[PDB]
């Protein structure tokens, strides 16, 4: 069952086989084995295929990489040609548009009924929305790309018959899809030309003379890719359409100033990025990666300017220039191309927008695609900085270990009484015995000379290997590694060249016994395969998969260390500055010579012996490789299978750590280092961490009467000196902090999902609003699943920002379009089936689809978008809100006498087993999902009957005031009342909330 | 008779008591001497607490040093010997004194491994980090020219020549940092990049009373088409602050200059 | 009555002579204890200062020390831990680095 | 005459013996007080030194299995 | 006469017995100093061992790090 969204890294190593079967030449993969390996049983009948042979009867033998062609297709493809799909997605367009105006309907009516509405009412509002949606640059291309996605999903579903081949002739472009592979025939004239007379794409695989006799009298060229680039391109087109529509809609409410950048600046940014990508290939994403740091630097400059406030922007600009001049000198760009390619960052730097607009612009970062990931480069990236020597200062390690022990002791003193009855000799701590005897703890000011004594403290096993009441951590249907005896069984057994001789097929106390006995060092429990990360703009990132017992050990260590430890290091005039440091680069920079004392102390804190140092004992003994299906490690044969050689994508001595694994211990060590810096340099430090970013705030404290100009400068200087001391300490510990990557700011704080400017929230909605798609991963393409995903996206979008209509209009556009896709083109059902005929027996008109799309889901219906949610995300009672929304909707239309025969329905034949599961809900099959004989026929029957449930009608028919929600309702109503009006334009002093004695 | 014997016995007893009195006096003298002689041990307690503190500190430090190091460590002699056979730093961590390895790196006579010196230099790079010069970028003439170009629209405009001449003058006078700071301050104020350039020209103390540079150009083809609208006859006393940027000497001797 | 008085005086004289002997023995014991008790005080006083000096010197010298990593600590520690309990060498094949 | 002088001499001898006994008791009490005063600090010093020596010897033994 | 002599002799004998008992008690109390003096000798002996082990570790340190 192929998916309709991007969820896997884009690897085109297998295409080398396809172009070998069609008699072409393509050097996609860096592994020479694929140049002469035996083709599989499939993707070899292409010699006997007639459609493919006829398709490739007018193209050169030499093909072209798809990295340089995706931006070309993103602009040269529009819907004018002929497609095999019978109901075109563009034919049911106006209806969708109509439905969108129906939320320029009731939503306005709902706000009017509540009392918010708007003081300024303009009659010319509906046609503005109609023109904004109709006059969208990425509208027809979006429909054509969705046609292509439907066609390729249908072709990939079969993959093993005559129905797996499809053809599209879109004006100047030809597309031939065969079983998870796609052939693009494009004109030569579209490709940008190198100064040598060849396309920029062909200079990477062919010499100048070689790519001049291969073409000769040929006007079209062919590029082979997987049926995954279609999904990526469809996603990019959908995201671009969504953001352009949102930007265009947002300006009609308040033309004076909106919270979104524009609908024209984003267009030229897209064009510049596409041109840069077309010129530079996959290597050009190094420059697209700079959209977010540049936006952050621009936001930082939207306040009072200090000499070090503009250092970040200067550093990012210098990095951009160096990267641009580095990946270009080898390439032979034309003089005009060398000037045109310097438009992306040139426009980004010269932007003049409010901080809110820049924060929104920050979100459009994956709109240009993702690079093709090679296992070789991904392996070398971690090998370059995970097996190198480090220089360590034992004094800094000693201070950090002492601070670690001191923090543990302080945490045990603050709670659970006081102290822990040290079972150590009292002479070794001459100066801590005074505090222990008096049952007092030494405060910060004088703990600089008695810090070393904290090394000599001994105690019983403070915590215990207990309180674990969640088995979900031990099994979640994720990916692990195979055993050592059968490790090459992951790779496809035709690229290997040999058949793998070996083929693959409780209790917590047992986990402890397995870990203690050093049984993870057994010869069959050492693989640690790599797997490439999902959609990212990096050159390539990977995460590790381990054998199952060692995975259980890792999860046990994580749980124990998060429960017992890791609580001593929490995630939390006077002027406070702050700076943000990166935590992911720490993962590969940890060596055993530095983490051994901390690990041993963690082991001693429990009754366990050797559980917390599983990684350092087992990782260096493992054989490091990327578990990709179509490219094994280089020079992998049958003879040297038990001891594979070290190739460009393999290595042995992984001395460092791995991202994610043992994260709590490393976070605790970083917090200990921060505390050591705080102890050495007498400033109040507050450190917090969120995933891969650690924000450290330094408080200065001033004697007052110092104005406010020099105060901020002094606070910034104190933060700078604290950052310098922390960099010194960390570098002495073996982890290098880059000086030219730290903000060192005062008001603008960026942390996790929250960016604040002088305490004012920076809106962000394009992160979630632009992800709304008519097709999602909803198990067998459930319509309710897609609708719920769109509803959650709308929830998150309305959670931030202050505009209501952009996201509402986007979701309204997408819901109807998704319903139409599911009705006409369903992957599970056979081709040509109409779900509006198999259930109703009559054409499913606009009336029934519009009526069934507004009844709320909690009432057993299909609506997930109610306006009361716009005021607050947390809803006390979904049922009453749904009843009120349905009542108000049916009151707006002159169809009031339908409310009663619409909510009663027929309760489902279920016992009292689901009433407990759903506290506030109804026992109706319509509100449920797939949470509750071949499986295909059963799934088809459930899908048909569920479709029958919807769109049918007349066939299945102290006090009571929560004071917590009243304030939220009042503030939300006030915000909605005055969102596009000037502060001085408010003519209302106070508002009275009078409730009616009826409910 | 009996009385004489009694008198003799009494005299003997009195003499005896005299000897025990002398013995008791000697005992008292010895006891008081022994009591008075115990002074130094009482005051020795002051110099043992400091020894305890220092020795406990040393023991803690070196115990942590050894326990963080595996059973494979290799001695200094072994480290040097196995450094003699190619670079290949020895298995197991090795201990060096900071000054010793610092002197070792500079003295290129005994072939210190490349990885060791790279790691040592990476360690030392953060030693010279202060409250200042932490996020300070290194700005060169080419980098400053590229930064200024990114704000000036169009190509071939006279302001590009102004940027080139200002970068050359800053490089010559070693004042690129001041120029960049002025440019950034003017841009933060909201002025156009052209306004920032003219403010820098009329504000930095280097530029006033400095002759614009001369350049030899064969023909009018070399100058870009955008600049052709701003060529004026060379004044007798040109001033860069007055507006002129640079002057062109034609191959036939014609005098012509550029003004903004 | 004279004989009884003579006997009593002789017994008293003998007892007081024994008292003399006991007092002399106590004097000798006290003198010996005083002489031998405080002999090594000077040597210990000299030794403590030197020990403190060398200890302070080395704890100060410990700060100026740089440690370079190596690719054998993990394997050596794993071998040590596997030898600590069920003292059989770890099973084949050989680990990353053997020395 | 003689008997009275003998009685006086015996009384004087008894008084001298009593005074000597009292002086000896006072000296014994003074010695006991001195010992009680001096018992503690040397014991504490010896205990500290013994602990420090044991810990240092353990550390050096741990170092020893490295060359 | 005789009675006074007998009384004086009895008093002298009692005083002599009391003095002998006091001397015996004094000697017994004095004889309890070796136990208190032994820790001094033990400390004097163990200072030498502590110095020896410290100097041994001093010599071992120079063998490990290069120094100059």
């Amino acid at each position: 069952y192929p998916d309709a969204r991007l969820s896997s890294p884009i690897v085109l190593d297998q295409c080398d086989l396809v172009t070998r079967a069609c008699g072409l030449y393509s050097s996609y993969s860096l592994n020479p084995q694929l140049r002469n390996c035996k083709l599989p049983k499939h993707i070899y009948r292409l010699k006997y295929d007639v459609t493919v042979t006829k398709f490739l009867s007018d193209v050169p033998v030499a093909t072209l990489p798809i990295d340089f062609i995706v931006p070309i297709l993103l602009k040269a493809l529009s819907g004018n040609g002929f497609c095999p799909v019978e109901p075109r997605c563009q034919q049911f367009l106006d209806e969708i548009i109509k439905y969108t105006m129906q939320d320029a309907l009731f939503l306005k009516y709902y706000l009017k009924n509540v009392g918010a509405q708007e003081d300024c009412v303009d009659d010319h509002f509906q046609e503005k929305i109609l023109s904004s949606i109709q006059g969208n640059e990425f509208l027809h291309q979006m429909f054509f790309w969705y046609d292509l996605a439907i066609l390729t999903r249908r072709g990939r579903l079969n993959r093993g018959n005559s129905r797996s081949t499809w053809f599209v002739h879109d004006d100047l472009i030809d597309i031939l899809g065969y079983g998870d592979y796609v052939f693009w025939k494009i004109p030569i004239s579209l490709l940008p030309l190198n100064t040598q007379g060849i396309p920029h794409a062909a200079m990477d695989w062919y010499q100048t003379s070689v790519f001049k006799e291969a073409v000769q009298g040929h006007t079209h060229i062919v590029s082979v890719s997987t049926a995954d680039v279609l999904i990526m391109c469809k996603d990019l087109i959908t995201c671009r359409f969504n953001t352009t529509l949102i930007s265009k809609i947002a300006e009609v409410e308040d033309p004076v100033c909106s919270d979104y950048p524009n609908f024209k600046i984003v267009s030229m940014l897209y064009q510049s990025g596409d041109y840069l990508l077309s010129i530079l290939g996959s290597d050009g994403y190094k420059i697209i990666k700079f959209l977010e740091p540049l936006c952050l630097a621009k936001i930082q400059l939207c306040s009072k300017y200090t000499e070090r406030k503009g250092r970040f922007l200067t550093q990012m600009h210098l990095a951009v220039n160096h990267t641009l001049e580095e990946i270009t000198e080898i390439r032979a760009l034309k003089p005009s191309q060398a000037h045109k390619i310097r438009e992306f960052h040139r426009t980004l730097i010269r932007l003049e927008m409010t901080p809110q607009q820049l924060c929104e612009l920050f979100s459009i970062q994956k709109h240009w695609g993702h690079p093709v990931l090679h296992s070789e480069t991904a392996i070398q990236k971690v090998k370059k900085h995970a097996t190198v020597l480090k220089a360590l200062r034992p004094i800094v390690i000693f201070e950090t270990y002492c601070v670690f022990k001191y923090s543990i002791a302080k945490h045990y003193f603050d709670s659970q009484g006081s102290w822990y009855s040290v079972t150590s000799d009292r002479n070794l701590t001459p100066g801590l015995n005074s505090y222990i005897k008096r049952n007092q703890f030494p405060p910060l000011p004088m703990i600089k000379e008695l810090l070393w004594e904290f090394y000599h403290l001994d105690h019983p096993p403070l915590f215990s290997t207990k309180i674990i009441s969640d088995l979900s951590i031990f099994i979640k249907d994720r990916a692990t590694a195979v055993e050592r005896t059968c490790w090459d069984a992951v790779f496809e057994p035709n690229v290997l060249g040999y058949n793998p001789p070996h083929k693959f097929s409780f209790s917590i106390e047992n986990v402890l016994s397995y870990a203690q006995k050093l049984e993870y060092l057994l010869p069959q429990y050492r693989n640690f395969s790599f797997s490439l990360k999902e959609k990212e703009l990096n050159v390539g990132r990977t995460f590790g998969k381990l054998p199952y017992p060692t995975r259980n050990v890792q999860t046990l260590c994580e749980a124990l260390l998060a429960d017992g430890l890791a609580k001593a290091f929490p995630s939390n005039t006077v002027r406070g500055s702050s700076f943000v440091t990166d935590l992911e680069k720490y993962n590969l920079a940890f060596r055993y010579e530095f983490t051994a004392p901390f690990i041993e102390y963690c082991n001693r804190c429990y009754g366990v012996k050797n559980v917390f140092n599983w990684m350092h004992y087992t990782i260096p003994q493992c054989y490091m490789h990327v578990s990709d299906y179509y490219n094994p490690p280089h020079n992998l044969t049958l003879e040297n299978r038990n001891n594979p050689p070290e190739g460009p994508s393999s290595y042995r001595g992984h001395m460092g750590g791995i991202e994610g694994l043992q994260q709590k211990l490393w976070t605790s060590i970083s917090c200990a280092q921060i505390s050591l810096v705080e102890i050495k340099t007498g400033f109040k430090l507050r450190s917090a961490v969120m995933g891969d970013n650690q924000c450290i705030t330094v408080l200065s404290v001033f004697p007052l009467e110092t104005d406010a100009d020099e105060q901020e400068q002094s606070a910034e200087d104190n933060a700078a000196r604290v950052a310098a001391s922390l960099a010194k300490v960390t570098s002495a510990c073996g982890i290098f902090l880059k000086p030219d990557e730290t903000f060192v700011h005062s008001g603008f704080i960026y942390f996790g999902k929250k960016q604040y400017l002088n305490g004012v929230q920076l809106p962000q909605s394009l992160k979630t609003a632009t992800r709304m798609a008519p097709l999602s991963d909803a198990i067998f393409d459930d319509l309710q699943g897609t609708l719920a995903s769109i509803g959650t996206a709308f929830e998150r979008s309305i959670s931030e920002t202050r505009h209501i209509f952009p996201c509402r209009i986007t979701a309204a556009f997408h819901t109807f379009f998704s319903v139409r896709i599911l009705q006409y083109h369903h992957l599970g059902f056979n081709k040509g089936f109409d779900l509006g005929q198999l259930t109703l027996g009559k054409p499913l008109d606009f009336g029934t689809i519009s009526l069934a799309l507004a009844v709320p889901q909690v009432l057993g219906g299909l609506s997930f978008l109610n306006p009361e949610k716009c005021f607050y995300r947390n809803l006390g009672d979904p049922v009453t809100s749904g009843l009120f929304q349905l009542k108000t909707y049916l009151r707006m239309i002159e169809m009031d006498d339908l409310f009663l025969p619409l909510i009663a329905k027929n309760p489902g034949n279920c016992t009292a087993i689901d009433f407990v599961l759903n506290p506030s809900g109804l026992n109706v099959p319509g509100s449920q999902d797939l949470t509750s004989t071949p499986v295909l026929d059963r799934l088809r029957k459930i899908t048909l009957q569920r479709w029958s449930l919807w769109f049918s009608y007349l066939d299945h028919c102290d006090s009571n005031i929560i004071f917590q929600n009243v304030i939220n309702y009042a503030v939300a109503l006030f915000d909605i009342k005055f969102r596009n009006t000037e502060a001085t334009d408010i003519q209302y002093n106070r508002a009275h909330l009078h409730l009616t004695k009826c409910c | 008779h009996s009385f004489e014997e009694v008198v003799q016995t009494l005299a003997s007893l009195a003499t005896v008591v005299q000897q025990q009195t002398i013995a008791s006096e000697s005992l008292e003298q010895r006891i008081t001497s022994l009591e008075n002689g115990l002074k130094p041990v009482y005051d020795m307690a002051k110099t043992i607490s400091s020894l305890n503190r220092v020795c406990a500190e040393m023991v803690a430090k070196y115990d942590l040093l050894v326990m963080t190091t595996g059973r494979a460590t290799a001695t200094a002699a072994a480290t040097e010997a196995y450094w003699a056979e190619h670079g290949q730093p020895p298995p197991g961590p090795s201990l060096y004194e900071e000054s010793a390895i610092r002197g070792k790196i500079e003295s290129r006579d005994e072939t210190v491994p490349q990885s060791v010196r790279e790691a040592f230099n990476n360690l030392d790079s953060t030693t010279s980090l202060t409250e200042e010069n932490f996020g300070k970028p290194d700005i060169s003439a080419k980098d400053l020219r590229n930064i200024m170009y990114d704000h000036l629209p169009g190509f071939g405009t006279a302001f590009h020549q102004l940027v080139q001449v200002i970068c050359k003058l800053g490089k010559d006078s070693n004042s690129l940092d001041i120029i960049h700071a002025e440019f950034q301050a003017s841009l933060a104020e909201g002025d156009s990049p052209q306004c920032a350039l003219i403010q820098i020209t009329k504000r930095v103390p280097i530029f006033q009373d400095a002759a614009p540079p001369v350049i030899h150009i064969r023909s009018r083809g070399d100058i870009p088409r955008a600049c052709q609208k701003s060529l004026r006859p060379v004044p007798p006393s040109p001033k860069i602050d007055r507006g002129w940027v640079c002057v062109f000497q034609l191959q036939d001797g014609k005098t012509l200059g550029l003004k903004i």
